[PDB]
RNA sequence: CGCGGGGUGGAGCAGCCUGGUAGCUCGUCGGGCUCAUAACCCGAAGAUCGUCGGUUCAAAUCCGGCCCCCGCAACCA
RNA sequence: CCAGGGCUACACACGUGCUACAAUGGCGCAUACAAAGAGAAGCGACCUCGCGAGAGCAAGCGGACCUCAUAAAGUGCGUCGUAGUCCGGAUUGGAGUCUGCAACUCGACUCCAUGAAGUCGGAAUCGCUAGUAAUCGUGGAUCAGAAUGCCACGGUGAAUAC
RNA sequence: UCCUCCUAAAGAGUAACGGAGGAGCACGAAGGUUGGCUAAUCCUGGUCGGACAUCAGGAGGUUAGUGCAAUGGCAUAAGCC
């Protein structure tokens, strides 16, 4: 995989997570940044990633960290 | 005779303290080790069982009994009194000699041996191992055999429960999970 | 000729003998024989028992055989439990590394089927 | 036991690379050479090293470090 | 109602009355050939044997019932 | 106008390629012979770090000078001796590198482990009449990055034509 | 024609185009006899090994077995080596 110079997240998603985490657990965050990685601080949040036509809720666990957000939101539906 | 004398000299004692036994005969003792090898593929090739017997006779000391089929069944195409597997019912002196050779140098050669199942008891202290290959025992030459036909070991004891029978084996440094 | 889990070759050079171990390739094998202090041109029949025990401790450094098989099986089983794109790919029996799945994919998908 | 029919059950010396010399009785021949034994096999350490393999959050912290 | 005989890939036939084996010819699907279709060539699938029960280690094949099917008989007054 | 997604889906069918199935071959060490083209937010030496993709510092060149650039088949020694093999190198797990706002859908390459089908292909069927076929490398265009395609270039170099 | 059960009314016997099934052999060991054995079906546990091969145990108590139908019998076994 790419990128050694800082694991990458969008400014808007970082500031939304930092604001959400300090306040407390609430609701699914409508986010379109699939590209963005997952930090340790995101654990507990049920952020809703855009699959293409809708938002798929993803409860972030201990394992879901090094992976990117779009991995847990299948785009193409089959059978 | 080494594990035999170990039983009497040690172990006889260790188990007395656990379950506060009234007498020395209450302690579970190991009765027999029954090596089975249900070859099964002997329906096609008659020699294939004679090869398995040669391997059991190598693994154990004594020569095996060729076990007949108890009842005829269509599922596997066998009939009454057909030679379907091999067995050895070794007990007494050679039993303890084999039991040493099993745990001390045969188990360690099991492919990627992580831990043996402690929940593999019959509800009456009688343990049952099942080895996948013959090669794990150092009695078989590598360029002699041409088929991976495993056996299964069955250690029979005088215990009245699996919890009582676990300690007996465990006391011989038996590798459990 | 009995190191690690298996390794039982004969009439074969030492570098190619150790490829038969799971978790040891061609380049890894040359690192073993360099560290052990053994020539690559010799074979296991030609070797003595005093030298084979040095190979046993050398391959003990690297993760090999069932240690490796479980490490791989853990990592694949991990992915499938997450329910990520790679996990869905694995359990469905379809190629993972963004490959073409239309014409080919026969290695991962298996042999041809009726319609 | 019935004599003649059984194979030759002779005494032999097992000697692994670890150093554990051990006389036994079996149908092999002259001598033995082993890899491992009940002693010197990694099951007491094996289970310690095998179970404590997982760890995803610290792996991320080792890359970013801030 | 009596009496023999039947009922097997989509079709028509073997294998069935000597218990462990499912063939043949067309048709179907796939690929060739041709400008294309047919014909032709090369591969492939497709029947648990009317159905429900027995007997048996095992039933398409043995035996019994029940549901269609042919052939034969229902005569003397 | 914008963020995602999609054009990369996959029971399957065909077309055009590439890599194979090895011993006229595979992997290692000694080392010889091209042509053509390219380059300024370009091509980027010597270096020095790296197992390697590459990474820092920077030489020169809008070029018969400078650079990408050691051509590879080819010899010469070694070693494997016909094995699903030291053949094939798919497929996957892990660790990375560069480009780029960004590499999960969906890049390329690198390392490590992995080591599948495949033992020359049914009916059919294609190109090719000499520096041609075959076979080895090489470059360019489009291009941030992304060729087994395309367009060019030269190595060795046949058979056969009643 | 022959054997078994019922019809057959607790001795024997007892009919009908009454109700149900068999036989027309097998066997040189499947006979004799001495010595030993004890069965089905499970439930567990166990390399492939599955619903079912072989092993180990338990629970069962003849639920089996008896060359061939049925009835009567069989552990002292007439069953199994
Ligand atoms: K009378
Ligand atoms: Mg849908
Ligand atoms: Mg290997
Ligand atoms: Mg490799
Ligand atoms: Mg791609
Ligand atoms: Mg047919
Ligand atoms: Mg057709
Ligand atoms: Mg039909
Ligand atoms: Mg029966
Ligand atoms: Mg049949
Ligand atoms: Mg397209
Ligand atoms: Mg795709
Ligand atoms: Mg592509
Ligand atoms: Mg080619
Ligand atoms: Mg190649
Ligand atoms: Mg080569
Ligand atoms: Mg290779
Ligand atoms: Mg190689
Ligand atoms: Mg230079
Ligand atoms: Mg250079
Ligand atoms: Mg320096
Ligand atoms: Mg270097
Ligand atoms: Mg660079
Ligand atoms: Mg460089
Ligand atoms: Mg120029
Ligand atoms: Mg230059
Ligand atoms: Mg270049
Ligand atoms: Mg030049
Ligand atoms: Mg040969
Ligand atoms: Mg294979
Ligand atoms: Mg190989
Ligand atoms: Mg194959
Ligand atoms: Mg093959
Ligand atoms: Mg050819
Ligand atoms: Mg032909
Ligand atoms: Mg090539
Ligand atoms: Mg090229
Ligand atoms: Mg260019
Ligand atoms: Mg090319
Ligand atoms: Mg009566
Ligand atoms: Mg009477
Ligand atoms: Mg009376
Ligand atoms: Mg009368
Ligand atoms: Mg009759
Ligand atoms: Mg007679
Ligand atoms: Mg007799
Ligand atoms: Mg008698
Ligand atoms: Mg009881
Ligand atoms: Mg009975
Ligand atoms: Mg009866
Ligand atoms: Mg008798
Ligand atoms: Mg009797």
């Amino acid at each position: 995989r790419s990128l050694k110079k800082g694991p990458f997240i969008d400014l808007h998603l970082l500031k939304k997570v930092e604001k959400a985490v300090e306040s407390g657990d609430k609701k699914p965050l409508r986010t379109w940044s699939r590209r963005s990685t997952i930090f340790p601080n995101m654990i507990g949040l049920t952020i809703a990633v855009h699959n293409g036509r809708q938002h798929v809720p993803v409860f972030v666990t201990d394992e879901m960290v090094g992976h990117k957000l779009g991995e847990f939101a299948p785009t193409r539906t089959y059978r | 005779a080494k594990l035999h004398d170990y039983y009497k000299d040690e172990v006889v004692k260790k188990l007395m303290t656990e379950f506060n036994y009234n007498s020395v005969m209450q302690v579970p003792r190991v009765e027999k080790i029954t090596l089975n090898m249900g070859v099964g593929e002997a329906i096609a090739d008659k020699k294939l069982l004679d090869n398995a017997a040669a391997d059991l006779a190598a693994i154990s000391g004594q020569k095996p009994l060729i076990t007949k089929a108890r009842k005829s069944v269509a599922g596997f195409k066998i009939r009454q009194g057909y030679p379907i597997g091999c067995k050895v019912t070794l007990r007494g002196e050679r039993m303890w000699e084999f039991f040493e050779r099993l745990i001390t140098i045969a188990v360690p050669r099991i492919r990627d041996f992580r831990g043996l199942s402690a929940k593999s008891f019959d509800g009456r202290g009688n343990y049952s191992m099942g080895v996948r290959e013959q090669i794990i025992f150092p009695e078989i030459d590598y360029d002699k055999v041409d088929r991976v036909r495993g056996l299964d070991i069955t250690i029979t004891t005088t215990a009245k429960s699996d919890e009582e029978g676990r300690a007996l084996l465990a006391a011989f440094d038996f590798p459990f999970r | 000729a009995r190191i690690a889990g298996i390794n039982i070759p004969d009439h074969k050079h030492a570098v190619i003998a150790l490829t038969s171990i799971y978790g040891v390739g061609k380049t890894r094998s040359k690192a073993i024989l360099a560290a052990a202090g053994i020539a690559e041109d010799v074979k296991i029949s030609e070797l003595s028992e005093g030298q084979i025990d040095t190979l046993r401790d050398e391959v003990a450094k690297f993760v090999v055989e069932g240690d490796l098989r479980r490490e791989i099986s853990m990592s694949i089983k991990r992915l499938m439990d997450l329910g990520c794109y790679r996990g869905l790919r694995h359990r469905r029996g379809l190629p993972v590394r963004g490959q073409r799945t239309k014409t080919n994919a026969r290695t991962r998908k298996g042999p041809r089927k009726p319609i | 036991m019935k004599k003649d029919i059984h194979p030759k059950y002779e005494e032999i010396t097992a000697s692994c690379s670890c150093g554990n010399v051990m006389k036994i009785r079996s149908t092999v021949g002259h001598d033995l050479n082993l890899d491992v034994c009940s002693k010197c096999h990694p099951f007491f350490t094996g289970k310690q090293r095998d179970v404590a393999t997982g760890g995803r959050v610290d792996r991320f912290n080792k890359r970013f470090n801030i």
